[PDB]
């Protein structure tokens, strides 16, 4: 990727200036911390009542498990983007890799629609390749 | 215009700030149990997340670009490409990458209520995880 | 050739300790334009190591009027302290701690919600005839630690231009007045010139001129040597306080608060120091009657040791719940450097250099002094002020009382901010001077940088520390003192062949530790001269040949002049003030015989 | 009989910047030295190479100015003991992922600019009437224990992998404990402005609870528990 011009040595100024903080933007602050815990409190019990059963899960119960597992795997790649492809270094190539996760997680929601109406389910596919 | 000529200080300091190196950060730090078990938590979800975005996009593009793909036709294409080792190398590696992320997710639930965050409890819910990936990981390999 | 950078301020403060930080936001709040030049980061100074208390008569325990507090400071000073700075420091002592609690200093609290006060030694009640009073006002055993981190934070609320890691070289004088200070940037290698109207010095003591001191590594006297290079005197340099609670080998300190809560010294024979070589007060006495009770006790073969030359202080009689709540800092300090135990086994003890009750002579409001060449009266230097440990207000006089040195910073840093507000108009044109101002202090930076001799900087510094420990000891006489002046002149003449290996300007730590040796030889060639010229026994200056205290011929301070290293030292004297700021508010205290 | 260790010190020299940073090795006589690493770094500067630069002030462990990387962990060089073993060696490094000024001297300029932004002063509005101090009970005093004893050494900030990369925006575990010292103080009437500069994407929420900071604090503090008490404070 291209690299934006950086600060010469890490800092710019004297030790008696200040780091002015960005304003309150709660939709990526405390409200983003709520969505990371709702999805993680829902894939821990449902994966436990998918290992104790002996066949394919109930078709209504599997769609609840397979859409909570997309939010648990989208919120992970949202943190590997913000940590490594930052906006300091790369600029507009931070919100281009965020757009690629946009139409790579709604086509991945169409695949759940073609798995619970035609085939047996997502966890039925994982049991099929065995493990 | 006597103390605002301290921008003659910023033009000599910023020529010295461009030749400074960065001290080594990895490859010198000693291996601890804090930053190793938290690296296998993020490695587990990246590899298993790519195994979830490559089996769901495949069924999604077949729903628009019309080809038709049953799970049986996927299984007969995946069980023929590889055999022996490969199937017992993918099966044995992914079974241990799931037990260390299951026990990792429950560990980070306790740490988010500010419990077991002493240095004693960090090494106590971290030794009970290492044995846990060696019991439940092998039970998923006899099934 | 170097390139100079000019600055222009109103008041330049040199030092960022406990009394340079209090006078920095005291002036930037009143409406001035200040700067606080420091060699370290402000929360790295030597006042982060203080672990006692700040004495005040706040009321919270028993009953206490500041007039009892005043008599305990004059009695514990052998009547050499001026008895109007005593009257000013103890009167503004309750007001200066309540103001320190409103800044956010987290104090230890009592049952109804007031400040906790322990007891120290020397401070009594009912004019010396009574019990031990509780006036110490202290934050567990990290009082100096939690005092910087509040005073530095409050200094960021008001706009004060901190200049961190700038080594100040000399003073700028034109026709007998101070007009600023020239400094040296350590990160870059540029020479700066600060111009101001009222320069304030709060650099600190010169404790590192001895072999076994309790001070820091940076704790050298650079305020007392910058003043002595300009042609101004220093006062009472022969009163050095020796601490009786220093560890063997390293020189670190355990606090006397452990002795204020039941610490007992146990020698080899196990007999208690009460009647053999000790006063009637057991262990809560002055810091010199107990160091003389140790220095001759290890000499007479009664102490513990492989070389029979140290002691130990027992802390085992206390309950375990009292150590871990009031003094947790000593419970980890003696477990590393001593390395036996703190609670169940005692720790070695040697006498070390602690404090310096001398420096720049000032008045009670902060402005420095000299004397007139023909009349012998005082005179005010225009522009030079001083506060802290590098200034002899003579609040301590001949003996510093326990935990009066943290009250020294808060009150007389607050008074420096008030007397500039009574004289200086904010915003004034600076006079035009020639551009060669300070050219004689840059040529000294180049002579000590392009050096090639036979002795290194770390070889001459060992000959000075070894000489000052043998001859200027706790016990002095007029046969080793006259050899201590003769030896300290021989080491200064070999400073012309010092050797320096680093020839760079960016962080030349071999240059900076050579300029600290030039400043130490100026404060060590005047201590030895002044101590060999006072035939008396008061305070911390005890002469073996003259064992009697004088109240008729030797009740006067000692001033000393020395231009550079390898230059002769002269002496004159000035009279001690024996009257008060007001006669009706507090009566003066007459001299009696001092006995605890 | 002299015992000799082998201390390996990272070296750079800014007036010859085309050279690369390398390690230099000394042979210190172990009998003529103290029991700490700072006592074996000053002996090298006096009786050997005197171009070695480092920071030291108090030799006690209460100033926080000998922060370096001794053996792999971040600790203070005045309270770390030398292994009494003349066969094995020792590698002395600076704090990791910092811009190095000369030898073992980092550039802690971004660290001081971040400590000024959390406003470390009391912000009460109305003081007592008679002019005495501010009342505070003993159980409210005990909340401050383990928070005001930090010495600002930055050994916990330069051990966190989340601070190694994003250090121009993330405050670090040393500053975020001092933003907690003023949040649970009982005599502080300004707390709705302290929980508004941490409510963005990268000031606080880069903490992934990889608890290196608690592991390598040489004063025994807990800077990792005091971050997961701020996250509960902003949420509920
Ligand atoms: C050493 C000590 C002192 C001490 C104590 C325990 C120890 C180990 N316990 C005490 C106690 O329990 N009760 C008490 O009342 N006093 C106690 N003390 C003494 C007291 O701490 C000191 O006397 C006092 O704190 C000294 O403070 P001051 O403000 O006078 O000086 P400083 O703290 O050393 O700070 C001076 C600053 O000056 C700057 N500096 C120095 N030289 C230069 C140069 N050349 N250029 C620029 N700046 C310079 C430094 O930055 C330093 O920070
Ligand atoms: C190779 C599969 C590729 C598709 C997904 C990519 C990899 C995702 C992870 C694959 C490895 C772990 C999943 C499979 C290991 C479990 C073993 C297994 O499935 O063998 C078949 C076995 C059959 O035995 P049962 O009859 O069901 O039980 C009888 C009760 N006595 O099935 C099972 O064990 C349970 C099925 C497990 C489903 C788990 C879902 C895996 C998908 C995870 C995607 C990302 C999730 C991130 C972590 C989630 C948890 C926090
Ligand atoms: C300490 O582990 N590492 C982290 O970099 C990290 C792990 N966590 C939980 N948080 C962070 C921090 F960066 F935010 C690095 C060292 C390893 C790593 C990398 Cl370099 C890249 C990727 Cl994608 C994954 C991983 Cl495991
Ligand atoms: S909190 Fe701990 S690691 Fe951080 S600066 Fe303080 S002592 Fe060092
Ligand atoms: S290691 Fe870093 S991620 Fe948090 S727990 Fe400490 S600040
Ligand atoms: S030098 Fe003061 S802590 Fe190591």
């Amino acid at each position: 990727l291209p690299v934006l011009p950086q600060k010469p040595g890490g800092v710019r100024g004297t030790p008696n200036d200040a780091y002015v903080p960005p304003p309150e933007n709660k939709l990526e602050g405390s409200y983003h911390w709520y969505m990371e815990k709702i999805f993680a409190l829902s894939v821990v019990p449902l994966a436990t009542t998918a290992m104790l059963t002996t066949g394919p899960l109930s078709t209504a119960a599997d769609s609840f498990f397979s859409v909570m597992l997309l939010g648990y795997c989208y919120m992970e790649f949202n943190s590997c983007i913000t940590d490594y492809i930052s906006g300091r270094v790369y600029g507009v190539w931070h919100k281009y890799a965020m757009y690629m996760l946009g139409l790579g997680s709604a086509v991945s929601l169409f695949g759940i629609y073609k798995l619970e109406t035609e085939n047996d389910g997502v966890v039925g596919l994982v049991k099929s390749l065995w493990d | 215009m006597n103390t605002k000529a301290a921008i003659a200080e910023e033009q000599i300091l910023n020529k010295q700030r461009a030749r400074r190196p960065i001290s080594p950060h990895l490859t010198i730090y000693q291996p601890q149990l804090t930053w190793y078990l938290s690296s296998f938590h993020r490695i587990s979800l990246v590899l298993m997340g790519l195994g979830f975005y490559l089996f769901t996009i495949l069924f999604g593009v077949s729903g628009l670009l019309g080809l038709g793909l049953t799970t049986e036709k996927v299984s007969n294409w995946y069980h023929q490409k590889f055999s022996k080792i490969t199937e017992w190398s993918i099966k044995g590696s992914f079974a241990y990458l799931f037990a260390i992320h299951y026990g990792g997710a429950i560990r980070h639930l306790i740490w988010d209520t500010a419990k077991e965050l002493t240095l004693k409890g960090v090494y106590r819910t971290g030794y009970a995880l290492i044995g846990f990936t060696a019991v439940l990981g092998t039970y998923l390999l006899t099934l | 050739k170097y390139h100079i950078i000019d600055h222009e301020y109103d008041c330049v403060v040199i030092g960022a300790g406990g009394a340079g930080l209090r006078a920095a936001f005291g002036l930037a709040e009143a409406g001035y334009k200040t700067a606080c030049i420091s060699k370290l980061f402000p929360t790295r100074s030597h006042t982060v190591a203080a672990q006692g208390g700040i004495n005040a008569a706040l009321g919270n325990m028993h009953k206490d009027n500041w007039k009892w507090h005043m008599y305990d400071t004059v009695k514990g000073s052998d009547w050499l302290g001026d008895q109007d700075s005593i009257h000013y420091m103890t009167r503004e002592a309750p007001k200066s701690i309540i103001e320190l609690e409103h800044y956010g200093v987290p104090f230890s609290r009592t049952e109804n919600g007031k400040i906790y006060q322990r007891a120290f030694g020397g401070q009594t009640k009912e004019y010396g005839k009574g019990a031990q009073a509780y006036r110490t006002c202290a934050v567990a055993d990290r009082t100096g630690h939690a005092l910087l981190h509040t005073l530095y934070g409050q200094a960021l609320r008001h706009d004060t231009h901190f200049f961190i890691e700038y080594f100040a070289l000399d003073l700028l004088t034109h026709n007998g007045e101070v007009v600023g200070v020239i400094a040296y940037n350590q990160e870059d290698g540029t020479i700066h010139r600060f111009r101001a109207h009222k320069t304030i010095i709060a650099t600190g003591g010169y404790g590192r001129a001895y072999f076994s001191c309790t001070s820091a590594h940076t704790c050298t006297g650079d305020g007392n040597a910058m003043v002595s290079r300009a042609g101004f005197p220093l006062q009472d340099l022969e009163f050095v306080q020796f601490h009786p609670s220093g560890i063997y080998g390293s020189g670190c300190l355990i606090t006397e608060g452990a002795r204020g809560e039941g610490g007992f010294l146990v020698n080899s024979e196990g007999e208690r120091f009460m009647e053999r070589y000790a006063p009637t007060a057991k262990d809560l006495a002055c810091r010199d009657v107990v160091s003389r009770a140790i220095t001759m006790e290890i000499r007479e073969g009664r102490g513990v040791g492989k070389k029979k030359d140290h002691m130990y202080l027992q802390l085992s009689h206390l309950p375990p719940e009292v150590l871990k709540e009031r003094l947790p800092g000593i419970s980890e300090t003696a477990a590393i450097f001593a390395g036996v135990d703190v609670t169940k086994e005692p720790i070695p003890i040697i006498p070390t250099v602690h404090y310096n009750m001398g420096g720049i002579p000032t008045k009670w409001n902060g402005e420095a002094l000299t004397i007139d060449e023909e009349t012998g009266e005082d005179k005010v230097i225009p522009g030079l002020m001083a506060c802290g440990e590098a200034a002899c207000v003579s609040v301590h006089g001949a003996n510093r009382l326990g935990a009066n040195s943290l009250l020294d910073l808060v009150v007389f840093g607050r008074a420096v901010a008030h007397t500039v507000a009574d004289t200086l108009q904010p915003g004034l044109p600076h006079k035009p001077l020639p551009s060669d101002l300070g050219k004689e202090s840059i040529a000294n930076l180049d002579k000590l940088r392009n050096a090639n001799g036979s002795r290194s900087t770390a070889e001459i510094r060992m000959n000075m520390k070894q000489t000052m420990q043998k001859d200027v000891s706790v016990f002095r006489t007029q046969s080793s003192l006259d050899e201590g002046v003769r030896n300290i002149t021989a080491v200064e003449k070999t400073f012309d062949d010092v050797k320096t290996t680093d020839r760079s300007m960016i962080w030349n730590s071999d240059l900076v530790e050579t300029l600290e040796l030039q400043n130490l030889l100026t404060c060590a060639s005047q201590t030895a001269v002044s101590a060999a010229n006072r035939k008396e026994s008061r305070g911390a200056h005890a002469r073996e040949d003259y064992p009697n205290r004088d109240d008729e011929h030797w009740m006067k301070h000692t001033l000393s002049w020395q231009k550079d290293v390898a230059a002769p030292v002269t002496l004159k004297y000035r009279r001690v003030i024996d009257h008060t700021l007001d006669e009706k508010e507090c009566p003066s205290v007459p001299p009696t015989v001092r006995a605890y | 009989t002299p015992r000799l260790k082998t201390f390996k010190v990272y070296r750079w020299n800014p007036d010859e910047p085309s050279a690369k940073p390398h390690l230099q090795s000394y042979q210190v006589d172990l009998n003529d030295c103290g029991p700490m690493v700072l006592d074996a770094l000053l002996k090298i500067k006096d009786e050997q190479d005197s171009t070695l630069t480092f920071r030291r002030s108090c030799r006690e462990g209460i100033c926080g100015s000998c922060a370096m990387n001794i053996g792999g962990r971040n600790t203070l060089a005045c309270i770390c003991k030398i292994d009494q073993n003349e066969s094995k060696q020792l590698k002395i490094y600076p704090l990791p992922h910092m811009f190095i000024v000369k030898d073992l001297v980092p550039d802690l300029t971004n660290f001081y600019q971040q400590y000024k932004s959390i406003q470390p002063y009391l912000q009460r509005s109305s003081f007592p009437k008679d002019g005495t101090e501010v009342l505070q009970s003993i159980e409210d005093r005990k909340k401050l224990d383990g928070l005001y004893e930090c010495i600002l050494c930055a050994c916990c900030s330069t051990s966190c992998p989340s601070y190694w990369w994003n250090q121009e925006q993330y405050l670090g575990p040393a500053v975020l404990m001092q933003a907690y010292r003023w949040l649970i103080d009982s005599r502080d009437q300004a707390t709705k402005t302290r929980k508004a500069m941490l409510n963005n994407s990268m000031s606080l929420y880069r903490c992934h609870t990889i608890m290196n900071c608690t592991r390598t604090c040489p004063k025994g503090l807990n800077p990792g528990l005091a971050i997961a008490e701020i996250k509960k404070s902003l949420a509920f």
